[PDB]
């Protein structure tokens, strides 16, 4: 991952001089007119024949031209022609024409400039149009005529339906049907084609109800609706946002209209499937439809096709649909189809969705030195990887190693941070969807670090700080608008959070105020966050919003509904330390009201009955029964309950204050001090496989022991070491692979150990191994005790090959996000890298500088490595007179 | 305060305690904060806040009420109506501003 | 899984190599829930579970509009409707201000004008 | 990325090549005569030492590894390469050839 | 990183410098002087508590300073950094006149230098012959027959030990009756799974 101006540095740094000589093709030239070519290398002999046979291998991936001359974009791009147009159909609409011969001069609003016109159309097959009468209608067909021509449009059907599509998809939807209800009066025949151009303007602004209406006014007309308006009424049903109505569209015109569908249908359909969500199925059905195609059909995907299949396979995180995407995109670029904004926006969506930052900025890396512009929304799903990173970090081994989190979020965040001040200093316009990525991340990291430092209350702080600064400021700094995405992070934030008020009155003000649709995310969220509330009829507000769900047409899911019953089931325990809680405050009150109101051995009868012994008064048991009866009541050790509906007593601090009250002083004092037996690695496994290692741990009174038999034979007790320490090898053998950290130094070992180790290891107070070979490999580190000095305190050399411009930008994470221009002006900021802006474009310019002698470049490879051990010492050697020139100042 | 949608009857109630407080220029700050949290004005609303505003003689918190009321075409009751000639006839802001 | 093998047609039954042959041809014969899933364009989960969410993936992919009833001017999206897309328990309060003015608010003829007179007096 | 490291490392090579000077054609023509014939590069078995030494190394020990090579452009090696490369058994016939050397 | 391992650098050497003074110099602990001196130290220490008191010890510095460097005077040991600001310079001096001296000067300065690096060869031999002969001699010392334990009394608890320890054996009686301090008792041996209770 480095900038093309980096990449040329270090292409000259590892070729020496000869980068800027003459190529492999020319040295061998000169050696073939030297005749002393060697045998293996294939020698240029016919340069006509070599150029053709170049021509035909680089002919293979020739990208074909999928340039398309739009000229409904011409007519738009045309603003005089659009407002020539805009006043003929004004005109038409206010005021339209009369069929009378005489009317034309008669009236203003057209100026010009027997038999019966309608027979003489009749009897010659001639539209109205084309008569020239001096009418009214006559003049005002004339006046369009000559607009169109200037515009470039013959007066017929297909320039008719050029110039109403170039109108509809501006808006003007009523100008373009008067001009469609004039073509039809003056016999312009109102074809299909026609009907499109006006169902452009419904579907673009997505009237299902207009689309319908005009498809039924066209079956009304005589007219069979063709293949293109099927595709008008699935583009409108899809900017309408009802995609399985696409599907149905597809399956209806193949029963009933039999229309074969083409290309662009296919394309409709995965258009349609990569944003459906009414089935659990769109992916398996768009991956079996571009199969279809690819095979039964016959037809070739082009560059729509791949986009919408890597645009829907960009949206799962699965590793096989992330493999399928990648192979996508490899046979786009082997068949002659350069890779673009989108195939890098579809990758990155990739990428990110599992959460790999390294392939984000590979992928961004790629496209700055291939020369695409990175866009606002590339950056927006880099930074929606660094929250699925943050995400997917294994905190479970994090806890194993005993590491904080918080400088990895740290590092993240401020990543984003960065990211966000580059594109402000860039001028780009901040895009919506930037900010939604902005407080998605503030808003995960606040719940990561609930969930992973509970107890570190001042990160989350920090954290949730963050976020409604974003929430606050952000939005209506830049001038945008909150959307649904941004209102389901928040929701999320305060969910989790639990605050069930604050989180109702948005969702309701989202509702009802804004009239905004909550996606599923936020009504998954509700449901979790009331099953997760241990109140009473909180499973009741949840089947609410479930129900909802289900009369709104929010997708539900058996993921959903399993989650909601194992969140039931979680969420039982707070139901039942409220309901608990309920009668100890009950009980408790009956107390202080109680407190505020204030023969052994003979029988009924007289006769002398057999009492037990007395037990022995130092025992536990009597120990346990005094400490019951003297200690404080329960009633008494807190007076105010917990914050929410719970019992106090569950945090340390609370048990450790009604410990002291009952005269007892907890030894574990913190969470950290428990043993934990869940992060053991070796018991575990031998209590799974061979049996219980300790034997005697629960043993009541000389039974319940684990222990091998007393003869011995298959279960004895040589078998069973044997076992045991098979096991204990294979550990020891995971320990050597690397997959476990090196143990510390035991007893056991230490005996074992010759004379001179146990020496040493006393002298030194080595804990480790490694302390070991520290000591004995760092005589300087030892203290005259012998003791060896605390790992601080050693300071290694550190050499100036990390200053190097590559080895600088490899820890630069900003460095991918950055464009190569303000690489370019940060480090050099002169002529040497003014210059499109590539490696070679580059290397061409400092070889022009070479062979004009304004740049020095020496002779032989500057930067050393993989050929010999001692290579980076090589490296330093040649570049010390470098580094010392840019260090020294004169 | 700021946890609960509250809706036109607490403020209502607020709005009542105020002008039972004899704080007309704090009911009328209610007004104000329930149409900035964006709670729509109810007639009963209306009429306190007209009664407050025509008590506390506050004649541009009477136009905006009154303009905003008429916009919404909300049915003006009897005691909005005799709280509103008062100060109608008083600084006659109606008069002036050819307002009905 | 559950094996039966018939050997009678065969001209020796007794033939072990007939039997390991026939067993690995039925094994090859066999496809899996995965591979059947991904030639129908169906969730492979849904095809061997009981789950009440899964009958919507046996049916044919139509339009929500077309689904659900029409509104006013026509085909509505369900997700366009507030009764729909918000919870019963939270249509106090917040919601009634909101649709206050869709029953107290109009003409004063549309307030004041009795609907529930008589309306034939005229004819009478 | 194993591919465009010893991409890298070719072009040294190949630099060294085509330059001109005697000896760092020599050393060069050697060394391609070696990959030719399939010759193992010590570079490699170095990098598998030192990477195992840096894994059974203590604190101080490993950071000074660390530091010093933090710089040098050393290839992306798995842990199952340094494992495979110890774990392989040592050739009696070189060990008697040297010895007798 | 730099700073640090400059600082390190510099606080390595002065380390060896003090070493090595300190074992040139480990001779000077002599008796006759060293009684005198720390006499005059003990009057500096109480010269330094009135002062302390408060919130002369010059001649006793000057008398210890002129001591110690008598002490080095007669001991005469060589500065490396001398012979290097005493030879080099008188040569310099003495043949830059003569081009054929100058010359002579030269290749002297050549064996010189290929006498230090075999010199400094044979220093780092030296050093890797001592670490691994005192490691061959630790290994052969693992054999070494145990010292024989010197006889003591007859281990005997007199009735004033009883009786001094019955507060604590009640005391450590009550903490094993207690669940909780039955672990952090005083006096607790055992010899295998039995404590031993205070006689």
């Amino acid at each position: 991952a480095l900038s093309p101006y980096a990449q040329a540095l270090r292409h000259v740094a590892l070729r020496g001089a000869t980068a800027f000589g003459p190529g492999a093709k020319e040295m061998e030239l000169d050696m073939l007119r030297k005749g002393t070519l060697p045998a293996d290398y294939r020698p240029p002999v016919q340069g006509r024949w070599d150029d053709t046979i170049e021509r035909w291998a680089y002919a293979w991936q020739f990208p074909a031209e999928e340039e398309q001359d739009d000229i409904t974009k011409s007519v738009e791009r045309n603003a005089s022609g659009m407002q020539a147009l805009l006043e003929i159909g004004n005109k038409l609409l206010r005021s339209p024409p009369s069929p009378e011969p005489l009317s034309g001069k008669a009236s203003k609003l057209y100026p010009p400039v027997r038999l019966r016109a309608e027979e003489l159309s009749a009897k010659y097959n001639v539209p109205m149009a084309y008569i020239d009468d001096s009418s009214e209608a006559s003049n005002a067909s004339k006046s369009l005529a000559l607009v169109m021509e200037d515009v470039g449009l013959e007066f017929t059907e297909d320039g008719l339906t050029v110039v109403i599509s170039a109108l509809s998809r501006q808006g003007y939807g009523t100008i373009g049907r008067a001009i469609f209800d004039f073509a039809s009066a003056m016999g312009l025949g109102p074809s299909a084609e026609m009907y499109r151009a006006l169902m452009k303007y419904a579907s673009r602004r997505g009237d299902v109800n207009e689309s319908m209406a005009l498809i039924e006014e066209m079956k009304g007309n005589g007219i069979t609706p063709r293949i293109g308006n099927w595709h008008e009424l699935m583009y409108t049903f899809y900017k309408a946002k009802d995609y399985p109505a696409v599907s149905q569209i597809v399956d209806n015109m193949k029963m009933y209209a039999n229309i074969e569908p083409n290309e662009v249908t296919f394309v409709l359909q995965l258009k349609a499937l990569a944003k459906d969500n009414s089935q659990l199925n769109s992916l398996p059905e768009a991956i079996q439809l571009f199969d279809q195609m690819e095979n039964v059909y016959g037809f070739i995907a082009s560059r729509p096709h791949y986009d919408a299949m890597m645009f829907h396979l960009s949206q799962s995180p699965r590793p096989e649909m992330r493999l399928r995407c990648e192979e996508l995109a490899h046979k786009m670029e082997l068949m002659g189809i350069v890779w673009n904004a989108n195939t890098y926006l579809n990758l990155i969506r990739s990428a990110q969705v599992v959460g790999d930052v390294a392939a984000v900025e590979k992928y961004l890396s790629r496209m700055r030195e291939e020369g695409i512009p990175a866009s606002i929304g590339h950056l927006t799903w880099a930074v929606q990887a660094h929250v699925q990173s943050m995400i997917r970090i294994d905190y479970d081994a994090l806890k194993e190693k005993d590491e904080s989190p918080l400088p990895t979020w740290l590092e993240h965040l401020e990543t984003c941070f960065g990211i966000y001040e580059l594109v402000v200093r860039r001028g780009w316009v901040m895009q919506l969807p930037f900010v939604n990525a902005l407080l998605r991340l503030t808003c995960q990291a606040t719940i990561l670090s609930m969930e992973r430092t509970p107890d570190e209350a001042e990160t989350i702080g920090r954290f949730e700080e963050q976020a409604n600064k974003i929430w606050n400021h952000t939005f209506d700094e830049w001038q945008l608008q909150k959307d649904v995405y941004s209102y389901e992070c928040y929701i999320a934030l305060l969910a989790h959070q639990q605050r069930i008020d604050e989180a109702e009155k948005l969702f309701q003000e989202m509702i009802l105020k804004k009239d905004l649709s909550p996606s599923r995310r936020t009504y998954h969220c509700m449901i979790f966050m009331h099953l997760s509330s241990g109140e009473e009829g909180g499973t009741a507000r949840a089947l609410r919003y479930l129900e909802a769900m289900e009369r709104a047409g929010i997708q539900v899911r058996p993921s959903l509904l399993k989650k909601i019953v194992r969140v039931n089931n979680a969420a039982g325990y707070k139901r039942d330390m409220k309901r608990r809680a309920r009668r100890i405050m009950q009980a408790r009150e009956e107390y202080l009201a109680r407190k505020e109101e204030g023969r052994a051995d003979v029988d009924a009868e007289g006769n002398s009955i057999l009492e037990p012994l007395a037990v022995s008064p130092t025992s536990t048991l009597a120990w346990w029964e005094k400490w019951k009866r003297e200690t404080v009541s329960k009633h008494e050790l807190f007076t105010e309950e917990g914050a929410d509906g719970t019992p106090k007593g569950e945090t340390f601090e609370e048990k450790n204050e009604a410990l002291r009250m009952m005269g007892i002083t907890s030894s574990f004092q913190t969470k950290d001090l428990v043993p934990q037996p869940d992060r053991q690695k070796l018991l575990p496994l031998i209590r799974r496989e061979e049996g219980e290692i300790a034997g005697s741990l629960w043993a009541m009174d000389g039974g319940e022991l684990s222990y091998p038999k007393d003869g011995g034979g298959p279960q004895g007790w040589g078998v069973r070491l044997w076992r045991e320490r098979q096991l204990v090898k294979r550990e020891y053998q995971k320990v050597l692979d690397g997959y476990r950290p090196v143990p510390q130094l035991s007893t056991l070992g230490n005996s074992v150990r010759t004379a001179g180790d146990q020496l040493d290891i006393e002298r030194s107070g080595a804990q480790t191994p490694g302390e070991l070979s520290d000591y004995r490999n760092f005589p300087d580190n030892r203290f005259d005790g012998g003791q060896l000095k605390p790992e601080s305190e050693a300071a290694p050399a550190v050499p100036f090959s990390a200053e190097l411009v590559w080895q600088g930008e490899a820890n630069d994470k900003l460095s991918p996000y950055k464009s190569d221009e303000e690489i370019a002006l940060e480090n050099d900021n002169t002529f040497f890298s003014s210059l499109r802006r590539s490696k070679f474009d580059y290397l061409e310019k400092w070889r022009d500088m070479y062979r004009h002698g304004t740049l020095e470049v020496p002779e032989g490879p500057t930067l050393n490595f993989g050929r010999t051990p001692d290579d980076h010492k090589e490296t330093m050697a040649a570049l010390v007179r470098g580094w010392y020139q840019r260090n020294r100042k004169e | 305060s700021g946890k609960l949608k509250l809706d036109s009857i607490c403020y209502l109630a607020l709005i009542k305690a105020k002008m039972s407080r004899g704080g007309y220029a704090e009911a009328l700050a209610v007004g104000r904060e329930q149409d900035a949290d964006g709670v729509p004005f109810l007639p009963h609303t209306y009429t306190h806040l007209l009664e407050a505003a025509e008590v506390a003689d506050d004649g541009e918190m009477a136009l905006e009420l009154a303009r905003r009321m008429s916009s919404e075409q909300w049915p003006v009751s009897d005691r909005g109506r005799e709280a509103l000639k008062k100060l109608s006839t008083r600084h006659h802001w109606e008069e002036v501003a050819e307002y009905k | 899984a559950g094996c039966r093998i018939n050997l009678k047609a065969t001209n020796n039954p007794k033939s072990p190599t007939h039997t390991v042959e026939g067993v690995f041809e039925a094994v090859k014969a066999l496809r899996s829930v995965s591979e059947i899933a991904a030639s129908r364009g169906k969730v492979p989960h849904s095809l061997i579970y009981n789950i009440y969410p899964y009958l919507e993936e046996i049916r044919r992919r139509k339009g929500m509009m077309a689904m659900h009833p029409p509104g006013k001017d026509g085909l509505l999206m369900p997700d366009r409707v507030v009764d729909n897309r918000l919870p019963d328990h939270l249509k106090r309060g917040y919601y009634d201000d909101v649709y206050w003015k869709d029953f107290f608010a109009g003409s004063d003829e549309h307030l004041n004008e009795p609907r529930m007179g008589l309306r034939g007096d005229e004819m009478r | 990325e194993r591919l465009a490291w010893l991409r890298d490392v070719w072009a040294q090579i190949d630099a060294d090549y085509r330059s001109g000077d005697s000896a760092r054609q020599e050393t060069a023509a050697q060394e391609i005569s070696a990959a030719l014939r399939g010759e193992p590069n010590d570079y490699m078995r170095w990098v598998y030492e030192t990477k195992r030494e840096l894994r059974f190394a203590g604190p101080v020990g490993r950071r000074a590894i660390q530091e010093e090579l933090q710089a040098a452009e050393l290839p992306e090696v798995l842990d199952e390469e340094v494992n495979r490369y110890h774990d392989l058994k040592l050739n009696m016939m070189e060990i008697e050839r040297e010895v007798k050397a | 990183k730099r700073l640090r391992y400059l600082a390190h650098m510099q606080m390595e050497r002065q380390i060896r410098c003090v070493r090595e003074n300190a074992k040139l110099f480990d001779g000077v602990e002599n008796m006759p002087e060293a009684a005198q001196c720390r006499e005059l130290y003990e009057k500096i220490m109480e010269k330094k508590t009135a002062q302390c008191n408060m919130t002369e010890a010059s001649s006793l510095f000057e008398k210890i300073r002129e001591i110690t460097l008598r002490v080095i005077r007669d001991r005469r040991v060589q500065s490396a950094a001398a012979t290097k600001a005493r030879m080099l310079n008188r040569i310099i001096r003495s043949l830059k006149g003569g081009e054929r001296s100058i010359a002579e000067e030269l290749r002297a300065l050549h064996q010189q230098r290929k006498e230090k690096m075999t010199m400094r060869i044979l220093g780092i031999i030296e050093n890797d012959v001592k670490t691994e002969m005192e490691w061959l001699q630790n290994m052969e010392e693992a054999e070494r027959p145990p010292l024989l334990p010197i006889p003591e009394n007859m281990s005997y608890v007199s009735a004033a030990d009883v009786q001094a320890w019955r507060e604590l054996r009640e005391d450590d009686e009550r903490k094993a009756a207690n669940p909780f301090e039955r672990r952090r008792r005083t006096f607790q041996p055992e010899l295998l799974g039995q404590a031993w209770s205070v006689p």
